């Protein structure tokens, strides 16, 4: 299918960036 | 009281002896003409 | 052939001379 | 107190040249690798394998002598003295390139021997074995360049020959055929070797210029006692200097000396991996996107396209003589040439 | 059947055994004479 | 700080050392010389003499092209000179 | 620690930690097999290499019939 | 050129016009740079080998050095005793000032020559 | 059943972060040309 | 035009280069060893074609 | 706390969670396999095993499934080109699904073993400290490895109970899965003899059963136990890595040189087949045989199977790729459609000429035409002004026999030069460069990519061997050397034997 | 897109230099 | 230029995934002390 090339990077970062944000906050909560 | 023949003695001569021999052969080589 | 003993005589004479010069102190 | 333990005693005695169990592998192989190279560089031709003179006997000097690789027709034969090719004739073995495998294989086992020596002496003396670990980099380079690489190609013929100028030709072959300079594993290797030399010079300089005054003489070497407890140079002043000169500096003497191990060892390992790829002609020869643009657009020129023209010159001009078994005949008219030259 | 290269193989096998065996023979001799004192 | 062997500086300043080694050293140098001046080194190692790289009217390398006839091939080439 | 039915059945298989045969034990015999295997690996290597050539062993694709 | 591939162009054309590989001052340069990488790794491996135990297994050995401590952090006599035996005694430094000067001099001089 | 006694805290100091980011960024700057090709 | 033969060489990222192939290209052979500051050029366009940044840098 | 490069050392004395980690690793590996198969199935074109086989398509796990007897899809196709077959459950799809199910089950067992780490099974009964009796574990696992090795040779490969394995003729034309009988003679060590692979697994499996039994029942000598620190699980890691890197060098080599377990119909040809003109010799053989029995030229070349012509083409030589030229070979020269036929070049005197073939070393190569005695007779010149051998001057023509261009002749010089340029690559093929948007630059095959990965992993694992071996033999000084190392122990001559405090003088 | 990527990575390296110099772990004597 | 389309995401993840891993480890280190 002739989808949008940048769709993959947009979906990848949409997931990656905010998820990583939460993981960073969660992990540094446990280690204190 | 120092020994003469040692592992050191052998290791030295193992390099020194063929080196002088090769030096002699290479020196003979400078007088070779074509 | 003959060139082999010509190449070899100084070696053996050298070993000879060195054997008979060091022999007393090697026996000790 | 069996024979093994008596023999252990004798191998591990403290003598001018330590022997050890590892000496049984090391010392014959080191000496035969060394002996072979001096023998071949002095007396042995490369006429029948390469069409090359390569000994002092034949007229070559230190820069041009080599123990050259066997002919391409030998494939990857071990070329054992008693093997099907030489059939025990020492003279023929020499003319077919037997001293190349002899030197390569004994050198390989000697390198194992030397690394085992590092382990052996380290265990007896009670130090950690990081010098052995560091030596894995030279081993990787040796086996990857002298053994893996030609095993991926047609024959031993294309390994390096053991010679100053023959190695120079290896350098240029890799540029022309593999475009090796474009390879990021080589680039990491360069950074590691040049980074190593940097770190060597800058650490030596720093220490010698942050010395404490510990005697009265103008020569500061005398004022070090090898069993003093005190550091001999000021880490604090060195750290301030580089902080204000360069922005960052070392503060941990252990990290510093670990980093000096890490930089060149890693670089060599990285270059080894690139060479493994080149065994298979898996090069970083080209950038596809530049070639598509350049093919379509004759005004597009980069330093990348300029270097490939150079490579093309190298291949066409050196191949007939460097690969004589291929019988390349290139008429004058097929040779790539710029104007006038 | 028993080809030249297999004959040569045994030749290299024996040559090597001689070399290793002669070498260990000598190292065992020397170690026995020149012991350490404990 | 020594391991028992005699010091080198002590050995090579000694008269006996030089009494032995002024014979051995020239003898080896002469032997290696004779290895070359006699022409023996050519024959042992198989190295071409200045006149035996090519046949008279030949400008082709005598290149080994066979793995298992290699030995024979070299010998065939050498005949082309005798 | 926790006991389980499978643990109890396997238990004896993890119960001789540290047990050694005295001295050199079977070391001489082990070295005999190490020697045999070396020669055996040599032969395999020199066949693949065409250093060792055997009758009716064509180290070629054309040995696929 | 001020570029990565331009650097390579420069090297190649320099080799055709000057045969730099056959020039001794470049060969000393290679000896300076190869030798410096070698001595870099040696000196780093020798010091690391002879660090004095100051930490447990669960922590970087590096926390055994505290910036500005007075005592040395490794045992140079153990390093010298290791390296002296790996080669022979008088091929290994016991003087740290000579050692570090040697580390400075080798690559500096080899690069002077190549320059 | 008790808590597992083999756990340990893990650490990465600020300098190690700086060194690690520098490695990754430089690695990326070197290989990106080859990924785009 | 590094070699002064009106054969311009593209060095920059925006003109089709990557990190590996990019360069600031040496000044023109037509210039030789002549000093080529900006103010000796008729225009910045001229200075750019002829390699003036290399000298400044 | 722990540095980042040591986080997994927390398992060294925790057999439960060690098993948990090994299960998760095993889950991930088997998950990979299943995902890789499903991806290859979704992109594989099964419709032309002759000119678009799996190895032109960038397929990596498919040939390993086919090598042991999985050859068909639930979809109805097989890789040998038969159609309407029914593969039963062990299709390519079913194998992929099995690995995925296996992966999920391993994952759950990993959870259980992580939570219930404190099993009494792992405790030494006399001390209550966790302990693993490595020597006996070695015998158990070795015995099991022997049974499996034996079973795989004795049942799967023989077809006694299983499908056998991929075998082919020497030119990769007629491959199938067949039961193989063991070759018990010395030819069983011939790497190209499929029967030796059978004899190997049988005989090695019996040796493995026997050795396993010895290691279950005989305790290691005290001398060896102490030398190799056999109470330390990290010595197993050290020796296991060494065995694993030895194995990786072997599979790299046999993939590159070829053996009975790396058939060319699953991985493509080897570079050595181009170097020795292996398929070209066979092709000329068949044509001469046709000609001597009264076939015409057109007839003799028309009988050449296209599959054999395709092997005689440098596009399929795995030593013609690049590290960063990605994807399937078809992305380079295109999807091959048809053999165009065999080009024959003649000069104006009716002499047959021969295009000098590109050697694998050269990214580019000049176009040089020789006579049967190797003498140059035409070329494509670089400098025109002093050319002697241009196609124009020598009147070079090309004629095609067999294939899509059979019986046609071209004489206008630029067309003839065009086919001469292709002829340096061996036999000439029609490609579809449009469907994959092929860029025209040669890529390596799965033979090359596998050899490259495995040789590199092998070398890296050598270093892991060295590292973990060092850590085992020097565990006591890992954190630094003894801070009471008195200089008499490392200074010269104090001791007769280095390190032995009882040899003081 | 490739140009933006190269300049982005380069720009992050410069930012990192700023942080590594001015927001370093200060070295403290023992 | 006709560059590889997945080069971008290859690069973005090559930067992002390892960098994020270090950031996680650093931040939870700082909040121990
Ligand atoms: C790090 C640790 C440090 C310690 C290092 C210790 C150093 C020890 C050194 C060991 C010596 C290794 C010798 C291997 C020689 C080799 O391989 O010899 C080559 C032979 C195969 O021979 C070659 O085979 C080729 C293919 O031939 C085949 O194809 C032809 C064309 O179709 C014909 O059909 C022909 O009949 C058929 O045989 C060509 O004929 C070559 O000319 C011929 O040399 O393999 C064989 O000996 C055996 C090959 C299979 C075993 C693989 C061995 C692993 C080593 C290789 C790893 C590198 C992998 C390469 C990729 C990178
Ligand atoms: C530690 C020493 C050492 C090592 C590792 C090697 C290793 C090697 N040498 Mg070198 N060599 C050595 C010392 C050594 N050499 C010495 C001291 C000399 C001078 C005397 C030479 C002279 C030499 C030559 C001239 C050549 C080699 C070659 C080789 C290679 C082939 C070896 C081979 O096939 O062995 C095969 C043999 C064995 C592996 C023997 C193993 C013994 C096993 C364990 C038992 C055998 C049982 C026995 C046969 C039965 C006895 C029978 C009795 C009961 C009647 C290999 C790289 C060859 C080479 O480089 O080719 C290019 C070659 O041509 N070597
Ligand atoms: C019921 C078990 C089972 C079965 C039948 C299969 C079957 C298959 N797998 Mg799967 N696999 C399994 C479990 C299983 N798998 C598990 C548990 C995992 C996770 C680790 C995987 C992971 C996996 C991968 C990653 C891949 C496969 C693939 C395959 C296929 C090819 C297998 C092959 O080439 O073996 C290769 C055989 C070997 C590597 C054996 C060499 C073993 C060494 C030499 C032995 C070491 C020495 C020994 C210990 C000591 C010597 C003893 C001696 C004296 C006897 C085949 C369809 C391939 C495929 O096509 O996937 C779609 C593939 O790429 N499998
Ligand atoms: C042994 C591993 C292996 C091998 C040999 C192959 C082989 C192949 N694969 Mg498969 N694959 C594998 C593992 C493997 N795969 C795994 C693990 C995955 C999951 C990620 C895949 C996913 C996959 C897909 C999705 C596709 C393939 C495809 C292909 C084909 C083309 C590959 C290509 O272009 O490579 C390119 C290789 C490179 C560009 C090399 C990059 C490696 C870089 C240089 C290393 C990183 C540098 C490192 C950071 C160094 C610094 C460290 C140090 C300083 C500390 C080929 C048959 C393609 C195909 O044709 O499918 C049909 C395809 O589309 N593969
Ligand atoms: C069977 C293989 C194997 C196993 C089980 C281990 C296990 C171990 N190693 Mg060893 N090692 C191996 C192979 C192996 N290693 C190899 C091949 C090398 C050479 C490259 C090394 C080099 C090595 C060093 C230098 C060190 C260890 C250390 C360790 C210990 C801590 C590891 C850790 O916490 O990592 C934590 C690692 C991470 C958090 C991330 C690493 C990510 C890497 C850079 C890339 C990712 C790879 C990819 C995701 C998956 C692999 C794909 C492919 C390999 C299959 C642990 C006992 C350490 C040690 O001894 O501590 C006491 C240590 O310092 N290992
Ligand atoms: C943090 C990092 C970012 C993480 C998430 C990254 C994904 C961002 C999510 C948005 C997805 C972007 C759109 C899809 C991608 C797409 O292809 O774009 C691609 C388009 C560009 O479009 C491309 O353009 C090319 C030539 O320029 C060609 O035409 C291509 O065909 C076309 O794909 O990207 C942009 O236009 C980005 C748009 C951003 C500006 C939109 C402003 C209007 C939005 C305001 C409303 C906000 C209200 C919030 C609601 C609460
Ligand atoms: C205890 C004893 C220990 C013994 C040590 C043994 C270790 C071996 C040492 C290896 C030395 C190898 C150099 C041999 C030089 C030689 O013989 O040339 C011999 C050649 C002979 O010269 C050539 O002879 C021919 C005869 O047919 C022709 O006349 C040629 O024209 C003539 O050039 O001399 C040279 O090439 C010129 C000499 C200058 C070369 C010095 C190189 C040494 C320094 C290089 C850099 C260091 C490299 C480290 C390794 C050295
Ligand atoms: C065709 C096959 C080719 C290979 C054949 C195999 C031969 C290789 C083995 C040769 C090894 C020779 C080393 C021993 C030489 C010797 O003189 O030492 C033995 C002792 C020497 O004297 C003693 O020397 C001792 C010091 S030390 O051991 O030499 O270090 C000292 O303790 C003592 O007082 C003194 O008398
Ligand atoms: C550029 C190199 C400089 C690095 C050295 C750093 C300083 C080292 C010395 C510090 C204090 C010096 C005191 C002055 C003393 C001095 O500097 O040392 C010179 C030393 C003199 O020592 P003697 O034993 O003669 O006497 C003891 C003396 O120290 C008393 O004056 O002689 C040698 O070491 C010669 C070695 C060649 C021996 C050849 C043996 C053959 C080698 C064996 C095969 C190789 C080994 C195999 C390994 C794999
Ligand atoms: C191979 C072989 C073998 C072996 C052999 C050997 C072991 C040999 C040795 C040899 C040797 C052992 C040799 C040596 C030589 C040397 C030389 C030739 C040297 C030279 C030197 C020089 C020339 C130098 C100079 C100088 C300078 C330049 C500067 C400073 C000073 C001086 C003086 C140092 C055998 C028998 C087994 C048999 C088989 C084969
Ligand atoms: C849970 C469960 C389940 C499910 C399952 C699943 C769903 C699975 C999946 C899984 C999978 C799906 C997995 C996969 C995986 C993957 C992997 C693991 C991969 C890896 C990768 C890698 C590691 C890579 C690397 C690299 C890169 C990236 C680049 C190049 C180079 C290299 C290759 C190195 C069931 C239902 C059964 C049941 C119940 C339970
Ligand atoms: C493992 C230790 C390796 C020791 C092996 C060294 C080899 C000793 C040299 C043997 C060379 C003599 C064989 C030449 C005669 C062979 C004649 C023939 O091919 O039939
Ligand atoms: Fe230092």
């Amino acid at each position: 299918m002739e989808v949008n090339q940048l769709g993959l990077i947009a979906t990848a970062l949409f997931v990656l960036v905010p998820s990583v944000f939460l993981i960073i906050l969660y992990v540094q909560t446990e280690s204190q | 009281s120092y020994p003469i023949f040692t592992v050191r003695w052998v290791a030295v001569h193992t390099l020194a002896v063929p080196t002088i021999f090769f030096l002699g052969a290479i020196a003979a080589m400078q007088f070779i003409q074509r | 052939d003959w060139r082999v003993l010509v190449v070899l005589l100084p070696v053996l004479l050298a070993a000879g001379w060195a054997v008979r010069n060091i022999l007393p102190y090697a026996v000790k | 107190r069996g024979w093994f333990d008596i023999l252990d005693d004798w191998l591990k005695r403290d003598r001018f040249v330590f022997v050890g169990w590892s000496g049984i592998l090391l010392f014959p192989c080191a000496y035969l690798a060394l002996g072979g190279w001096l023998t071949g560089t002095t007396f042995v031709t490369s006429w029948y394998t390469h069409g090359l003179a390569s000994s002092y006997l034949e007229g070559c000097n230190f820069l041009t002598v080599a123990v050259s690789t066997p002919a391409n027709s030998m494939g990857h034969s071990l070329l054992l003295l008693w093997g099907p090719e030489a059939q025990g004739d020492f003279t023929r073995w020499c003319q077919l390139g037997g001293l190349w495998t002899f030197i390569a294989l004994h050198g390989a086992f000697g390198l194992i021997g030397f690394m085992l020596r590092q382990f052996e002496i380290a265990r007896l003396v009670g130090v950690r074995p990081y010098n052995a670990i560091a030596f894995s980099a030279p081993i990787a380079v040796f086996v990857s360049v002298f053994l893996i690489y030609p095993l991926g190609q047609s024959s031993w013929f294309f390994a390096p020959s053991f010679g100053v100028a023959a190695i120079f030709r290896f350098l240029l072959f890799f540029q022309g055929f593999h475009n090796w300079t474009l390879n990021p594993f080589h680039m990491m290797g360069v950074a590691g070797v040049l980074g190593g030399a940097l770190l060597c010079a800058i650490h030596g300089a720093t220490v010698e210029n942050t010395l404490f005054q510990d005697g009265e003489g103008a020569s500061t070497f005398r004022a070090f006692n090898p069993t003093q407890a005190e550091e001999t140079y000021s880490m604090v002043t060195a750290n301030r200097f580089w902080s204000q000169i360069f922005g960052i500096a070392f503060s941990n003497k252990r990290w510093l000396h670990f980093f000096m191990l890490f930089v060149p060892v890693t670089g060599l390992w990285m270059s080894a991996i690139g060479v493994v790829g080149l065994a298979l002609n898996l090069r970083s020869y080209d950038f596809i996107s530049q070639e598509i643009r350049a093919a379509e657009d004759p005004e597009f020129e980069t330093f990348y396209t300029k270097n490939l023209l150079l490579n093309e010159g190298i291949r066409a001009w050196m191949a007939p003589q460097d690969q004589p078994h291929e019988n390349f005949v290139f008429p004058e008219e097929v040779l790539p040439r710029g104007n006038a030259l | 059947t028993i080809t030249p290269s297999l004959k040569g193989f045994f030749i290299g096998l024996l040559s090597g055994a001689v070399v290793l065996g002669l070498t260990f023979a000598v190292l065992i001799a020397i170690s026995q004479i020149d012991k350490v004192q404990r | 700080g020594t391991t028992g062997e005699r010091p080198f500086s002590d050995i090579i300043t000694s008269v006996r050392y030089w009494v032995i080694h002024s014979i051995t050293i020239p003898a080896l140098f002469i032997a290696g010389w004779l290895f070359v001046s006699t022409g023996l080194a050519y024959d042992v190692f198989g190295t071409p003499r200045p006149d035996s790289y090519y046949a008279q009217e030949q400008r082709s390398i005598p290149l080994v092209t066979d793995r298992f006839e290699a030995k024979q091939q070299v010998e065939t080439f050498l005949e082309q000179l005798k | 620690a926790r006991r389980t039915w499978l643990g109890d059945i396997l238990r004896p298989l993890n119960s001789e930690y540290g047990k050694v045969a005295p001295g050199w034990g079977t070391t001489p015999l082990m070295a005999v097999f190490m020697g045999l295997f070396l020669v055996f690996l040599l032969i395999i290597l020199e066949i693949y290499n065409s250093t060792l050539i055997l009758d009716g062993v064509n180290v070629s694709w054309k040995a696929l019939g | 050129p001020l570029g990565i591939s331009g650097t390579f162009n420069f090297m190649i054309v320099f080799q055709a016009e000057h045969n730099i590989l056959m020039h001794p001052f470049h060969q000393l340069g290679v000896a300076g740079v190869f030798g410096g990488a070698l001595f870099c790794a040696m000196h780093g491996s020798l010091v690391t080998s002879s660090l004095i135990r100051e930490t447990t297994e669960t922590e970087s050995a590096n926390y055994g050095y505290k910036f500005g401590q007075e005592e040395e952090t490794y045992n140079i006599v153990a390093a010298h005793g290791y390296f002296g035996r790996l080669i022979f005694q008088y091929a290994s430094f016991n003087n740290s000032r000579s050692l570090h000067f040697f580390l400075a001099a080798w690559p500096v001089v080899g690069v002077w020559f190549t320059a | 059943m008790e808590p597992n006694p083999n756990r340990q805290p893990v650490e990465l100091n600020r300098t190690s972060l700086y060194l690690g980011l520098l490695l990754i960024l430089v690695l990326a700057l070197l290989f990106s040309s080859y990924f785009f090709n | 035009d590094i070699d002064g033969i009106r054969e311009p060489v593209s060095g920059s990222l925006l003109y089709g280069n990557n990190i590996i192939t990019g360069a600031v290209v040496p000044s023109s052979n037509a210039i030789g060893l002549h000093f080529y500051p900006i103010w000796e050029a008729a225009s910045l366009d001229e200075w750019l074609y002829n390699g003036g940044p290399y000298q400044l840098i | 706390g722990l540095p980042w490069y040591r986080v997994h050392t927390v398992l060294i004395n925790d057999p439960g969670r060690l098993i948990a980690a090994h299960l998760m690793h095993t889950a991930l590996v088997a998950g990979w396999a299943g995902s890789m198969a499903l991806y290859e199935l979704a992109t594989f074109d099964p419709s032309d095993p002759v000119l678009n086989p799996m190895w032109r398509q960038g397929m990596f796990v498919l040939p390993f499934m086919a090598r042991l007897g999985v050859t068909g899809s639930w979809s109805g196709w097989s890789i040998t080109g038969e159609t309407g077959i029914d593969p039963g459950f062990w299709s390519f799809e079913g194998v992929a699904l099995a690995h995925i199910v296996l992966s999920g089950l391993l994952f759950l067992a990993a959870c259980w073993h992580w939570v219930y780490w404190d099993l009494e099974l792992f405790r030494d009964p006399r001390t209550g400290e966790p302990a693993l009796d490595l020597p006996k574990m070695f015998g158990i696992h070795l015995f099991l490895a022997g049974l499996l090795c034996f079973g795989f040779g004795a049942f799967h490969l023989t077809g006694l109970f299983g499908p056998g394995m991929w075998v082919s003729d020497p030119y990769g034309l007629t491959g199938s899965v067949q039961p193989v009988a063991p070759e018990w003679g010395p030819d069983g060590f011939n790497p190209y003899n499929p029967g030796g692979v059978v004899a190997h697994h049988i005989a090695a499996g019996i040796v493995g059963i026997i050795a396993g039994l010895f290691h279950i029942l005989v305790r290691p000598p005290q001398r060896l136990y102490k030398a190799l620190r056999m109470g330390n699980i990290e010595t197993v890691l050290s020796s296991s890595i060494a065995a694993v890197f030895f194995a990786a060098f072997v599979v790299a080599g046999t993939m590159w040189y070829g053996s009975a377990t790396t058939p060319i119909e699953l991985f493509g040809p080897t570079r050595y087949q181009w170097d020795s003109s292996y398929f070209q010799q066979e092709i000329n053989r068949r044509v001469q045989a046709s000609l001597a029995s009264g076939a015409t030229l057109e007839e003799a070349w028309s009988a050449i199977p296209e599959k054999l012509a395709f092997y005689d083409y440098i596009g399929n030589n795995p030593a013609k790729g690049g590290l960063f030229r990605t994807g399937p070979m078809n992305k380079g020269d295109g999807i091959a459609q048809a053999w165009k036929g065999h080009a024959v070049f003649r000069n104006k005197e009716g002499e047959e000429l021969f295009v000098r073939r590109m050697p694998a070393f050269f990214e580019s190569f000049p176009v040089i035409l020789t006579d049967k005695n190797g003498v140059v007779k035409a070329d494509i010149p670089f400098r025109r002004a002093e050319s002697k051998y241009s196609f124009e001057q020598q009147g070079v023509t090309v004629s095609f026999y067999g294939g899509e261009l059979n019986g046609q002749t071209f004489t206008d010089p630029p067309t003839v030069k065009s086919y001469a340029r292709k002829a340096i690559f061996g036999e000439i093929f029609e490609f579809d460069t449009e469907t994959l948007n092929s860029d025209g630059i040669f890529r390596t095959s799965p033979r090359g990519w596998f050899t490259f990965a495995h040789a590199v992993f092998a070398l890296l694992f050598f270093f892991g061997h060295i590292w973990h071996g060092a850590r085992t033999l020097f565990r006591d000084v890992f954190s630094g050397i003894d801070p009471e190392l008195s200089p008499e122990q490392v200074e010269w001559g104090f001791y007769q034997k280095v390190g032995d405090v009882t040899t003081r003088r | 897109m490739e140009t933006i990527t190269y300049v982005f990575i380069f720009a992050c390296i410069i930012a990192l230099f700023f942080f590594a110099i001015f927001f370093r772990e200060p070295p403290r004597i023992t």
